[PDB]
């Protein structure tokens, strides 16, 4: 259960 | 008739898991005070995904509209920010504020590298934005572009290609100006009218909790 | 200088742009006193690909070996942690501890239901942990299981995979045994020897700082 994204 | 009861809520910084719960509270105490809106001056560089999707779907949930405003002068709702503003009911920007910009990354190297994002994670939030300007009556051809081409915009920028729905440099212009505007999205299945004549204004406290974390970040 | 030293230091908890931190304090500190190694004890049972990815690159470019102890007995290197070890020079397993479960996901809704992302996000981290597995010469078979089938394993299977090169119960045992064993990765450009016979062993203290953050976090 690695937690993957955000945004730039 | 009726004075209607606004409540307006200050969110600051990277959206993450705190914020939701920040979201939430704020949410929940104005649902239960029977609130016509609640504002949110909303000033984000960005965030975490999960946390953002919680958040638009919160605002779904709410029994009352929720209004994101970008405040104050020189906030911006970039990145996972820009999402939470087209999941909600009505849109409004103080001059000199920003919205946009939400090309994904996998995230922020060493030395001033970014780690890509596979075309999926790209295809899969160009969807989702898609589908937030769609679902909201908002410029879905602009709103792919926040992606594909990192676009950002000014307030009057957003509000000439259909994207926020008020320009307003104070709570005061904002209620004037929204006043009479149909939410974007629904509340419990009907598009709300919105009646901000005869309006108290309350503004909420953020909790120790939340005084806390920011303090920590600040550092 | 006439001194052949080891650094051991603590990492517990979720993998945060503050582990980060962490492993790059605790690595430097380790490099700038010309360490024959460091040794991080890793109890962690998830967190977030960026940092997790930060930290195998800040591995990759350390000047001395970075040992991944799964420790204290009870403790996990599962999910991001378990890509961090594949990553690592030399990883070991204390006795009651467990390695796998690597699974990529978009997190968690609001009920804490699981949000699966795309497959082809799978797929990406499916090929970066093959990657780290055959570039230190691991099992990448049973590292692709991690992912695919949820797989988690004991120290002793670990080690019958070919996943990890060492269980030891104590810092004490650790040294004995992987005392002459060679670096999975390099170091510098060159797998190295590794020297603990006669070996000053030096404990580096969490701060207030990482304590703190850490049990908020837990929460
Ligand atoms: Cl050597």
């Amino acid at each position: 259960n690695v937690i993957v994204l955000m945004l730039p | 008739l009726a004075k209607n009861i606004v409540y307006v809520a200050q969110i600051k910084g990277q959206i993450t898991s705190y914020t939701y719960d920040q979201f939430d509270r704020y949410i929940t105490i104005a649902e239960q005070d029977n609130a016509e809106a609640i504002i949110i001056e909303l000033d984000t560089p960005g965030g975490r995904a999960d946390a953002m999707m919680n958040i638009v779907q919160r605002i779904q949930q709410s029994k009352i509209p929720v209004i994101i405003y970008v405040y104050p002068p020189g906030a911006s709702a970039a990145s996972a920010g820009t999402y939470i503003a087209l999941g909600s009911h009505l849109i409004a920007m103080a001059p000199g504020t920003s919205i946009g910009a939400c090309r994904p990354i996998l995230g922020y190297s060493q030395n001033g590298s970014i780690i890509e994002a596979p075309p999926a994670i790209t295809n899969y939030f160009i969807a989702y934005i898609k589908s937030l300007a769609q679902e909201s009556g908002r410029n879905a051809t602009i709103a792919e572009e926040f992606i594909t081409k990192d676009l950002s915009l000014t307030p009057e920028e957003a509000l000439k290609y259909g994207v926020i729905e008020v320009v307003a440099r104070d709570i005061n212009e904002l209620l004037k100006k929204s006043n009479g505007m149909k939410t974007k999205i629904p509340v419990n299945g009907r598009y709300v009218t919105l009646n901000f004549t005869n309006v108290e204004v309350r503004y909420l406290a953020p909790s120790f909790k939340d005084k806390l974390i920011s303090y920590i970040t600040d550092l």
